[PDB]
């Protein structure tokens, strides 16, 4: 949840607004003054995927992948960038491979034989993490991650002779990655190119000639492995060695695509006959995804300046960078339409036809699925640990949460929020403000559980522009990354719903020599604008991306969003060496169903171990995080308290009769539904053995006191309507998916409008 | 270098404080690590960002108004700026000792917390029953006419 | 930790205070429980925004402004510094009581209440009887001119 | 509750009448219905804005400003307030007599209106002939000389 | 009623004029046509908003800021209250016809200026033959060094 | 007519200046040929924006201020007013001919100019050049460390 | 031309130091080179913001804040502007030789460096180490109570 003034976007949501991307931290920016025309016909958009674990230990070598690992080790790991990174992994290359003897002293150690041939059955067996333990003597670094690279590349040309054992496994986690392109992450993706055709030279040695000699023959000197191996190292040397910076590659690349944008560039330097003519600039003209990081690149340096020579080598250069992206890469082309797909839209229509609020909300898959592992140390003092995932806790939960996971899909909710608007308006026109604009990103929420960080800064990131210092840089990186991939989502967004789009040129305070912002045709067919423009000739020309979403009709998302669960099961051994106590939620909870027969007070406790089956209280197990299930519930939680709240607002001013009734037609209709969605959690694995058990509890604490029976003809069923709604916040509380705070609210909004009154008033017969 | 934002506030500020004593000039001047002329120090204000922070925890007097307006310029300076500038806090000898004693009581407090709510409830629990006792009688009365 | 909006505001103001008497020192570092030097607490306001709100209650003369705008920036503290700042309000021995004679009125007026409508109607209808005669007249005059 | 951007105003708005003159405060404690002390009308006005409303009706020098402020900020006591406080408006002995031989006039007028047009427009026609003589003759000229 | 964004800034225009002196509180009751007392035209401009403009029509000294910004906020006004307030402007008695000689100078102007251009252009022009020679020169000479 | 923005402010600045002299009233007066009477020209002013600008022209101490805020929130008189607004520049009778010298000369900068760069780089260069020897010893100090 | 917003605040400030010594005037017509008289160069300054900023530069006392409000309309002139005022940095003799010496020991802290982190880091963990032992203690104690 996150309210915006769509009237005034300048202080309610800096974030979003474009003012502030091309560098206007000042209200003003221009009107449509002037302009040209433009389609964007395709975008850069990262494939769907999410963080997986992936193992390095073993003899592959998976180019694309190792790769990624730089991204995430020099990006997010708080180092400068992945370009200063390879350059470093390049000097580091040049020292062995180039140099004669370090790959001779390694392969006396694997092989054992210093001067003379080793036969055929005569061969040892040698493990990987040995020869490592060596390599960090003789070839020193500060990057381990260098180190594993050349490791996993000796054990590739060794493995068919079976000189290593094969046994030993290792792991860490691969990054998550932006859908669209930062600035930065069009250089590092042009350096991981390079890097991807050195490791592809790497990956590619067979060395079968080396395994057929040493069949026949019977035996090899040294001599002979570590020439072959030096042949292989110094093949790759090759092909690193001549690329251009990636830094000066893209940034002029983005400065002539900028000069050809730009209705305004000077005729002193004009992008020429020649380059304007080259073969792809046509198809990276109408690309958009460029455009966006383009007003980055002038957020920033302010400045362009174009090194290489304007049309001999530059035509050149082109050809490189497009073969640089346009390969497999995280981001790969696709036509505009397809990567929005699942933002979706509604709104609440006066009777004229404009907005009062108008809702954007991103549809989501809730993920039915969860783990629970138990930690596993190595050695005391030593931090390799490694967890062994546990069955019968995890098949508990999975088959008490998918229950769950069909009741609370998204679309849902707003399905029910447009339907709070019908009622809670007046009849009248809204003059008084623009529409304001409310909406959902679940992802927003979700990131901050991952990366625990106070909700507080995450939208507050988003109202003012600016990040809060006060968090340390681990969180910043991913915050500001963060904040950029939802001011992009949304330009993707409204393009693909506005094809007519036109570029101007900002230089009202003259504040870069550079600049461009798109300005938006939308037709709205509307009397009165929201947002504030002169809605002139039956279209509005809007700056702002936000704007220009609100004058949309209602929207159905087309895909459903994929979120995917991080997974331990597969690979057992494999030790963990990437933090799991971040992602790791522990898992512990009490809890007291107190009721009160015939004048006195029953209370039955409940402990967490006796809900799953288990018969001891076992401390070390810690149920792996549920994010995006506890994102989602977060969601429909603040827009329900915000629906229940608006209503019982207008419910005291409401000064009607016939609409009177109809607000507490809602309230009471409201929450009888919120409560039969309470008690079909209560049926479920959990919810029945929390039934099971809290009734139990109460009759034992009976046995001294003779008292009279029920009638249970509706009785069983009242007490039975009672105890299952307990079992439901139960369930819920003990997961991580609903705060204790907001689960008492969430009882006392339940409570004053006495649902449980008027849900067993549908049970009787009179 | 600096913002011009930054500039028109901050200049004069510094240039108040210079005129004001001598004897901060020559201060700044060793912290910094310039040139003790006070057109140089001004000199390297405007420069960086960075140096223009320590400068103004030199003078807190007249000059943390800027120093403020200057985080909000700059979040590189003000983000290296909490490191370079640092004291230990002196700390008491029995401090630590004088610690160890409370930790049976705030166990009891934690043992209370869980069972009421959050921290927040009990402070308020706690005023409901120190609370005087008629008002217990007054809500009384007011549900015996039958408002509530 | 402490908005700069507020804190903009806020510092002046408690600075301002001392300055004015040196008693007001004393009971705020009793409050808040921090060291009786004044260059204490001014490091503590600016350090939680819970202990700048204690501060603004112990002076509210010239204080109050910076409370509200205090307030505005912080919804978070609103729940938590209500609570650690109360005073329970001394009651009236006859209160209780006196309130119990009210009974039989109060049940009056709201048999009245719901036959008219709410009860701004009410205080409307009962002017509209305690008013003037001539009014009936002049409403019947304009009437009669064929004005509604 | 008072909203803090109301009560920034409201409050010193308030404690400056009160030190302006003591005979305010016995004034505003019984209409309010609040016990005289100077204190406790202030800790009411805080509590409720229909209170707080009230009082600025009571002292309309200094606090006509806040009101309207108050009176922006909330649409809801707008209605109450303008109830809880009325005063009926003195009538004249002649006014209604008065008004009854203007009967057969103002029939005259929008006898004259409906012809013409708005109201508006009988205003200016009334004008236009009224107008002194030598502008029609301007505006023929004009007209002489191809202009439009 | 009269907006308070308005309402703010005129109140106190108003009731300073009325303080300044008593000889306009009996005009603007006359033209109004409001109960002669202070209180009472005070009373009507809150009231509406045509009224609020004749008063500030009445007084242009202190009242002409307040007055404007009554127009930006409400642009329903500006019709009816330029009607209500006008004032024939005495004409001199020997304008039209002086005004008859200059036909056939302006039909000459006429005639030059559609050849030009626009009367724009024709000011320019007239200006450019009207200037000194030496600037033929110079322009001519900037030409010989190969400037355009 | 004038929009208000702009009017607040030149109303008093030109009345402002009316009382300061009354020898600016008959000059203005001639200028935009109006009346004479002070009240009169400030019936105009208000009436027309190019009036406004030629009276601001008239006065430039301390009318300078809202000329070019008249400037602003008017675009359209801005090409008008300058052209009504002149006054040829007395040239000196030695300039052009001393002009002549000179072709010589740029000619010989634009040759060093193209084979630089753009004339901003030739301005560095020079001074790289005309630089202390000193400072190419210190750059190459500084790669002989490593540092690039 | 000159934008406004600038010029508002640009040519009082110039006419200031002008009025303040006759000295500056002088100066300021051999640097920009323009005709001596103070009505010359204030000619001038309107005309292009390139001399308008060698002007501020001549002045730098009351001029400074136009200067930097200057630079910020106008990014334009910014580049052309830092470079045509320029001044050769006296260089001390010992200078570059004594930085010779660092070399071994800059190469220590960057060995240093790669090792812990970014630079910020090991300036952190410098003072980490520096700290005193109590707080090791300290903290030790604090996960002895179970707090993270």
């Amino acid at each position: 949840m996150f309210n915006l003034k769509v009237k005034d976007l300048n202080g309610s949501a800096r974030g979003l607004t474009q003012a502030f991307a091309i560098g206007e931290l000042k209200n003003q920016l221009s009107v449509g003054a002037l302009q040209l025309p433009l389609q964007f016909t395709r975008t850069f958009s990262a494939s769907m995927t999410s963080e997986l674990l992936w193992e390095v230990g073993k003899g592959n070598i998976d180019p694309v992948m190792y790769a990624r690992l730089f991204f995430q080790y020099a990006q997010a790991g708080g180092a400068l960038s992945v370009d200063e990174l390879v350059n470093q992994f390049t000097e580091y290359h040049q020292s062995t491979a180039c140099n004669p003897e370090i790959w001779r002293k390694l392969t006396a150690y694997i092989t054992g034989s210093s001067n003379r041939a080793i036969k055929a059955d005569a061969v040892g067996k040698v493990p990987p993490t040995a020869i490592l333990e060596q390599l960090r003597t003789l070839a020193p670094s500060e990057h381990e991650l260098f180190h594993h690279i050349t490791t996993d590349f000796v054990c590739h040309v060794l493995s068919p002779l079976g000189f290593i054992l094969p046994d030993a496994a290792y792991v860490y986690r691969v990054g998550r990655t932006a859908t669209y392109p930062n600035f930065y992450a069009l250089v590092d993706c042009v350096r991981a190119s390079d890097l991807r055709r050195m490791l592809t030279a790497l990956s590619s040695v067979d060395s079968k000639m080396l395994q057929a000699t040493f069949k026949a023959k019977g035996a090899l000197a040294p001599a002979l492995i570590s020439q072959h191996l030096a042949n292989a190292a110094t093949t790759a040397f090759e092909r690193s060695r001549g690329n251009f910076d990636a830094n000066a590659v893209v940034s002029s690349v983005l400065t002539i695509l900028g000069r050809l944008w730009s209705p305004s560039t000077p005729k002193e330097l004009d992008p020429s006959a020649r380059l304007r003519n080259t073969n792809g600039i046509d198809q990276l003209r109408s690309n958009l995804a460029l455009f966006i990081a383009y007003q980055d690149m002038v957020k920033q340096r302010g400045r362009a300046e174009v090194i290489f020579s304007d049309e001999e080598l530059s035509s050149t250069i082109i050809p490189w960078f497009i073969e640089a992206m346009s390969e497999v890469s995280p981001f790969k082309l696709r036509p505009i339409n397809e990567t929005t797909s699942y933002i979706g839209q509604t709104s609440a229509i006066d009777h004229m036809g404009q907005p009062s609020h108008v809702v954007v909300y991103e549809d989501w898959q809730f993920a039915k699925e969860i783990t629970a592992f138990t930690p596993v140390k190595l050695a005391n003092n030593s931090n390799q640990r490694f967890l062994d995932v546990e069955p019968g806790i995890s098949d508990r939960m999975s088959a008490t949460l998918a229950p769950i996971g069909n009741t609370f899909a998204v679309s849902a909710f707003v399905k029910n929020r447009t339907a709070v608007y019908e009622a809670v308006s007046q009849r009248g026109t809204v003059n008084s403000n623009g529409a304001e604009m409310t909406l959902g990103f679940p992802s927003v929420v979700e990131r901050d559980y991952a990366l625990d960080r106070d909700p507080m800064v995450a939208i507050a990131a988003l109202r003012t522009g600016i990040v809060d210092e006060s968090l340390e840089a681990r969180a910043s990186n991913d915050l500001k990354r963060s904040m950029f991939n939802y001011y992009a989502a949304v330009m993707h967004y409204a393009v693909a719903h506005n094809p007519e789009v036109v570029v101007s040129e900002h230089q009202g305070v003259a504040a870069e020599q550079g600049s461009l912002y798109l300005v938006w045709n939308v037709r709205t067919e509307l009397r009165i604008p929201v947002g504030y423009n002169a809605i002139e000739g039956g279209s509005i020309r809007t700056p702002e991306p936000l704007e220009a979403i609100a004058y949309n009709k209602p929207i159905q998302p087309s895909e459903v969003l994929q979120a995917k669960v991080l997974d331990l099961a597969n690979h057992t051994t494999s030790i963990h060496i990437w933090p799991w106590h971040e992602a790791s939620t522990e898992f512990a909870y009490e809890d007291a169903y107190s009721v009160t027969i015939r004048n006195k007070r029953y209370t039955a406790e409940v402990k967490e171990f006796e809900l799953l089956g288990l018969g001891q209280r076992r401390e070390r197990v810690r149920i792996l995080k549920p994010t995006v299930a506890h994102a989602i519930i977060q969601m429909w939680y603040s827009w329900f308290v915000e629906d229940d709240r608006t209503l019982a607002a207008a419910r005291r001013t409401s000064r009607d009769d016939a609409e009177k009734l109809a607000i507490d037609g809602r309230r009471m209709q409201n929450a009888v539904t919120l409560l039969r969605k309470i008690e079909m959690i209560g049926t479920t694995g959990i919810g029945a053995s929390a039934v099971h058990l809290a009734q139990s509890r109460i009759v034992d604490q009976m046995a001294g006191r003779g008292l009279i029976d029920d009638s249970s003809d509706l009785h069983v069923g009242i007490n039975r309507h009672r105890i299952r709604i307990w079992a439901g916040l139960a369930v819920l509380q003990m997961m991580g998916l609903l705060s204790r705070s907001e689960a008492e609210a969430l009882t006392k909004v339940l409570g004053d409008s006495n649902a449980l009154g008027m849900v067993v008033a549908t049970t009787d017969i009179d | 270098m600096l913002l011009p934002v930054v500039a028109r506030a901050a200049v004069p500020a510094i240039e108040s404080a210079i005129a004001a004593t001598p004897g901060l000039v020559s201060r700044i001047a060793a912290a910094i690590g310039s040139k003790v002329s006070p057109s140089a120090i001004l000199a390297a204000v405007k420069s960086n960002p960075v140096v223009a922070g320590l400068t103004l925890a030199q003078i807190g007097s007249t000059g943390y108004d800027a120093y403020q307006q200057l985080l909000e310029n700059h979040p590189e300076v003000a983000e290296m700026l909490k490191d370079l500038s640092f004291k230990a806090d002196e700390i008491q000898p029995d401090f630590i000792g004088n610690l160890g004693q409370y930790r049976e009581e705030l166990e009891l407090v934690e043992d209370a917390a869980r069972f009421v709510g959050g921290m927040s409830n009990l402070i308020r629990l706690r005023q409901a029953l120190e609370l005087d006792i008629k008002y217990y009688g007054l809500k009384m009365q007011l549900n015996d006419m039958g408002y509530r």
